[PDB]
């Protein structure tokens, strides 16, 4: 079978710019940090980015990247709560805003799974979720009367077709197959289906008999079809939380956010952790963690 | 009782006859309502453990130390699942509500430029589309009770579309704040009082509401905790008191 | 929290003469055979069948309970392969018959369980299943263009919305949270969000806390939502599969099978183990294999 | 060689340049092609245990004993997930096949009334309307190469709306019969003569078949196994023979 491991750069050098990418995992909870950091390293730009959004969009947009968001919410998930970097593209105009319900969201990248042109869902209907997209996003009507009479009219939610998805899992081989060992899957599943290029991370590749047996068979997410290339990024979640394996850096999250406020804060951020490679990172990181 | 208690036991109200369907409670004060709820008049009620599985008892708030035990798995997926099926009653936050019931925890200002950013509108749509919705609200002020939201993520009556049968499952229920309890029973499903809080006056309502409420006059107080209900919030439920952060003042 | 915990009989007197019903497992899988032996023993009749059809369809078929049968497929699994009680009854043009592909059988579940009308698939389109339903399934175009121009036509799978659904499972509590324990959940809990009713029988009640111990969370397929009344039925998918609590009774469904192929055998089949309670059959049953 | 060898390996042949999708084989020897494959030119296929299971290694068919290593899980669900995406290729028997490459396994006669029943339709619509679709036939004869099929379980290229993109991912690609191997190449995508086995005349196949196929007197002499293909066919993929079974007379 085939060896589908390569490095953080060699697969963000797979990128183009214009392109749209789908970031897995859920909030501040098992995001590819890595992989946002060594997109941050390269010079591809103007990214329209699917994403149930965290700190992988407020780093993305930190970086003046991303031209268009798709997304059903953007949280830290702690205080405060709302990514800066985000709000500060939001707040500036930077960033064209396809916002949407959270379920939509999934409905959209489970119809890209099925090469669906849509699917049909309430969610949506009566909100200001058709504004965010000017006209963009239809109805569908049913041909089949309610329960009661009359014929619906829903949300026809288009597929979130993707040319690349990047996702975090804790256990892989190294022909792609993986598991996640916390207690939620999110959706990092449809993230791949949905997309032409797929990256995945994960925190330790171990042989394919161990990886089986270290969890239960449900907990097997990811095949070998759904994965183009793995690389091992042991921490490569942080700053979010990758379940058994480490929590949510609490106090480094809050230092993020708070660089994040001023020009200075932020050109010291980037100097201390974002400018060598992942591996620079990681033991600066520790160094952050060792002083308090 | 204080009135962060006459709150808490008016959050457990929403769950009344709610039967065996899961509940959401999204802040820290509708939290203790449920739980109360869970452990008195509506124990049929399911609850997660604010993440992904669902309890089998009802722990105190917040808690640390012993393991909380399992019922079942309710991953991110399966709550979407479980929404569209409807069995469900969600009370979100809200940092506008105005009086048609829409509520906004997405941004103030334009949609392509907001002067002030938040969340987004997450699940609001698809909750307020599908099953039974409630708010808390801590700090009941014009700027929050607005004429109009800003961003509509949770709908609300004047949303709805009565030659539409996909507007069918809409039922945005009450509005729980530091003042009352509010419902949408008034003309065109305007907002309504349903009860003032002990030491509330309708003026005190009036100057925090940027419209009129209807029947705020005629609201009889909001009633008291019970002897037993004031042991499960002060002893079983919420020992720290998490409930008096959620209100100013 | 309510006690569910009821008797097979109990069960069935819910249900009414013209009723849609769902059985859950699949095939010659995991069926929930003593709820099917129960329905044979009331006088409800004139049923409508939505399943992934085996011998709990072929039971049904051999009482004359059957008016319409919505299924994905009708199998033994196993030699003779071909239900006979089914294939008589389709013979005989005793049943209608709303035959469809396996995969549409699911999305009319699934949107039911979604409260959908419909949901769009391809499955179905150029094929003999739109002539089984008689003009009853219809198209929906996609208001969105495919990848290359024009607009795609989709099968609309209506909802299967079901008055009840029965299914087994390997463990619950009184309460109806229950954990499949083999390889594969299959739909069952499709059945069980598609219905109104929702039975529910398992091997054996146990405490939660010993439920959730068992298995990882993955396989706590069922909710306390999602269970109207649960039967503890041991032995109750005989003679299916029932994964590792039993496999299939090879032996005795070919007898089922050898039985259907004339009169005499028919009516000695149903006096020796259709004639009594759950009991008498599981006795007959052991006896049967006793003698093996 | 045997003719059951020659016909593992035109089997095989299904899945050259497949890449890393799954194969279903619903025949044994489909199935002994399949493994034949992934042990040699085809190394990235993914192959189930023929129940839930993903298979690691390529074990022998019908092997008793140690229990497979696996390398994923794959339920029914699972299954109708990866059909949909695309990402498969299925080899079915057949009750009937026509000459467009319609299959069935259904029924014998009217729809509502047939003379025979079998299965039903079962995922030969999905299959056929979503990705790489063969067809094993192991007694090429004129009940089961008809004219057109009682009933449509398998699409085929007659089918196909021109003006619906819906029907763009349509590859019904070969037929293999212990005749010879057949494709959809001919006019109006009529059946068409690939290759003839060893030992078989165009005429032959020609009383074997209800309808004309083309190019039959032009089509090559189907290839001879290598010794290494009949190493791993006779000792490591079927020890047992089990081809033999699957062609008569």
């Amino acid at each position: 079978m085939p060896d589908k491991r390569t490095a953080l750069d060699d697969a963000v050098a797979q990128l183009r710019s214009g392109m749209t990418i789908g970031i897995a995992g859920w909030g501040s909870r098992r995001k590819p940090m890595a992989f946002v950091r060594a997109i941050l390293r390269s010079d591809v730009t103007d990214l329209t980015v699917v994403t149930y959004g965290g700190p992988d969009l407020g780093l993305l947009c930190s970086a003046g990247k991303v031209k268009r968001v798709y997304y059903g919410f953007v949280s830290l998930d702690s205080p405060p709560f709302y990514d800066p970097w985000f709000a500060h593209a939001r707040t500036s105009g930077a960033i064209e805003a396809r916002e949407m319900d959270e379920g939509m969201l999934r409905c959209g990248l489970q119809a890209a799974a099925q090469r669906l042109p849509f699917l049909p869902i309430r969610a949506g209907l009566g909100s200001s979720v058709p504004q965010f997209w000017a006209g963009e996003l239809q109805t569908v009507t049913s041909p089949y009367p309610a329960p009661g009479g009359g014929y619906e009219t829903l949300i026809a939610m288009p597929a979130l077709r993707l040319d690349a998805a990047f996702a975090h899992l804790n256990l892989g081989d190294s022909h792609g197959n993986a598991a996640y060992t916390g207690i939620d899957p999110y959706f990092d599943d449809l993230f791949l289906m949905a997309a032409e290029r797929r990256f995945l991370s994960v925190e330790r590749i171990v042989a394919t008999e161990e990886l089986v047996k270290s969890v239960p068979p449900q907990a097997l997410l990811v095949n070998r079809m759904m994965v183009d290339a793995i690389v091992e990024a042991p921490g490569g979640a942080h700053f979010t939380t990758a379940a058994p394996d480490y929590g949510r850096d609490e106090q480094f999250q809050r230092h993020y956010a708070e660089a994040a406020s001023t020009q200075v804060g932020w050109q010291q951020f980037v100097h201390t952790y974002l400018s060598g490679t992942e591996a620079d990172y990681q033991a600066a990181v520790h160094n952050f963690g060792a002083s308090r | 009782s204080t009135r962060a208690e006459v709150c808490a036991v008016a959050c457990a109200e929403l769950f009344r006859d709610a039967g065996e369907i899961m509940i959401s409670p999204m802040t820290n004060m509708a939290s203790v309502g449920a739980r109360l709820a869970r452990l008195t008049f509506a124990p049929d009620i399911l609850l997660t453990d604010g993440e992904a599985q669902l309890l089998a008892d009802t722990p105190a708030l917040g808690k640390t130390g012993a393991p909380n035990r399992i019922e079942g798995w309710m991953p991110f997926g399966r709550v979407f699942e479980t929404l569209a099926w409807g069995r469900r009653h969600v009370v979100m936050g809200a940092n506008q509500v105005d009086r048609y019931g829409n509520q906004n925890i997405s941004a103030f200002g334009p949609l392509q430029r907001p002067t002030r950013q938040m969340f987004g509108v997450r699940g609001s749509p698809g909750n307020t589309i599908n099953h039974a919705t409630s708010y808390w609200v801590g700090n009941h002020c014009k700027r929050v009770f607005v004429e109009a939201v800003d961003v509509v993520s949770g709908i609300g009556y004047d949303k709805v579309d009565p030659d539409n049968p996909a507007f069918r499952f809409v039922n945005v229920y009450r509005v729980v704040s530091n003042l009352g309890v509010f419902d949408f029973g008034g003309p065109d499903h305007s907002m309504r009082a349903v009860s003032l809080h002990p030491g509330v006056t309708p003026g005190d309502v009036r100057d925090a509401t940027s419209f009129e409420v209807h029947d705020l006059d005629a609201a009889e107080q909001t009633r008291l905790p019970t002897d037993d209900e004031l042991h499960l919030i002060r002893a079983v439920i919420d020992p720290k008191s998490l409930r008096d952060r959620e209100i100013r003042s």
